[PDB]
């Protein structure tokens, strides 16, 4: 292991060979564990000597060598990321792309996908500079399974980043290129392959209807939601992000999902181990109960309104804050009918529970959903019925306390439950 | 996000 002294005389001399020996023991420098010397390499002003050696296309190892020593620089913070751009690396590493050496095609579409991880801005330079079209030939042959099965997962996970960021988000024309491959790779057996074309659909869906709707066009929601069933959670987690994204959407977006067949998904997705997993799934049902009468219908005959008692009853703070909009949407869009159904399968005790919380914006959508409750009770003029349960429970309290509150919204809500449905 | 990579060595 050189000292970055001795590297900087490598490359320094005139010898192609010296400078070779010197990139390597840059590269191995820049792989080691404990804390890479990336600064040092940057002052020492070896990155424009990097790139420079990309384009030595006779000697073909020190454009490995150096492809690798300057991914792993790029690897690093924005600063670092920063300085392999300012030394031209970019249009240097497109043009390695169509290298007859897959090892060095290969690092070039490492380099350029930690270049395009960084930000929006990078992601987007990397697009003018033109790199989808490379990057999109190599993956064009008939069945990727002839693909090596770690090229291809490089090329996914860059193809991943140029989908990304959303300040801005990647250009229109620049998703509409890559979608079809990105569909391809969608479908692929590879389980690490089919997490990050998970993420990159995520990606995509996370934004405007007009968004969402060239994914769902593209007819991804079938695989999404087999997906969503997947045993590994790496798989499990993006897919059901970019099926929760698709729900923010319009109605009829939303009612792809239910085709599909997502909501068949939902009772273990709602009883997951994984904190996580439950928290989202309860996020994209509140997105899916905010829906029509008709698919709140939906969620009615796949029996996740107990699913949805009960995480509301038992679960963390965060999922069962979800769990609370959820059941504000339900109790806001749905039938008189429906609204019945939720109180019949036990909503009133945990939700009560729940008034006692310290979050204000908590105990605004629970008074919300008890507001909403009773003008479906007074359609049926058994509100009195209802204001009783309140009481037992022991809602009638919390209620009552929540006059002497703090946030207007709140007690001024609270109050008028009181004079009103009790006192 | 971002990853490096480490190994090999001739």
């Amino acid at each position: 292991n050189w000292s970055v002294e001795d590297i900087v005389k490598g490359i320094n001399s005139n010898n192609l060979e010296s400078q070779l020996q010197a990139t390597q023991a840059a590269r191995k420098l820049l792989s080691r564990e404990k804390q890479p010397p990336i600064d040092n390499i940057i002052r020492a002003g070896l990155i424009p000597k990097f790139v420079s050696f990309l384009g030595k296309t006779d000697c073909s190892p020190i454009q490995f060598e150096s492809a690798w020593a300057l991914t792993n620089i790029a690897s690093g913070t924005s600063e670092q990321t920063k300085a392999v751009v300012d030394g031209g690396a970019i249009p240097a590493f497109i043009s390695l792309l169509a290298s007859p050496h897959a090892h060095i095609s290969e690092q070039a579409v490492w380099a350029l996908g930690n270049i395009a991880g960084d930000g929006s801005a990078f992601r987007d330079l990397v697009i003018k500079h033109g790199a989808i079209d490379p990057l999109l030939a190599l993956l064009a042959v008939p069945d990727l399974s002839t693909l090596a099965c770690g090229y291809l997962r490089n090329l996914t996970w860059t193809l991943s980043n140029l989908c990304r960021n959303k300040n801005p988000a990647p250009p229109l024309d620049a998703v509409e290129q890559i979608l079809p491959t990105l569909v391809r790779l969608l479908h692929h057996n590879d389980p690490e392959v089919l997490a990050d074309s998970c993420w990159a659909i995520s990606y995509l869906t996370d934004g405007p209807n007009e968004r969402i709707e060239m994914v769902v066009k593209k007819g991804v929601v079938p695989q999404l939601v087999k997906l969503l069933g997947a045993t590994e959670l790496p798989i499990v987690t993006p897919a059901l992000r970019a099926i929760g994204n698709i729900v923010t959407g319009t109605d009829e977006q939303t009612q792809k999902v239910i085709d599909a067949g997502a909501l068949a998904v939902f009772p273990s997705l709602l009883t997951n181990p994984k904190t996580n997993i439950q928290k989202e799934a309860t996020w994209t049902m509140s997105n899916i109960t905010a829906g029509r009468q008709d698919q709140i219908q939906q969620v009615v005959n796949h029996g996740l309104v107990p699913f949805l008692v009960g995480v509301l009853s038992k679960a963390d703070f965060k999922t069962q804050k979800e769990a609370a909009w959820a059941i504000t949407n339900y109790t806001s869009g749905g039938t008189v009918e429906q609204i019945v159904y939720l109180v019949h399968c036990g909503i009133i005790e945990p939700l009560m529970n729940l008034l006692s919380a310290k979050d204000t914006k908590i105990i605004q959508v629970i008074l919300d959903a008890i507001s909403n409750i009773f003008q479906a009770a007074e359609k049926l003029g058994e509100t009195e019925k209802l204001s009783i349960m309140i009481e037992e429970c022991g809602g009638l309290d919390k209620i009552e306390a929540l006059q002497r509150h703090e946030n207007e919204s709140v007690y001024k809500a609270s109050l008028n439950l009181i004079e009103k449905y009790f006192s | 996000g971002k990853i490096s990579k480490h190994w090999t060595g001739i």
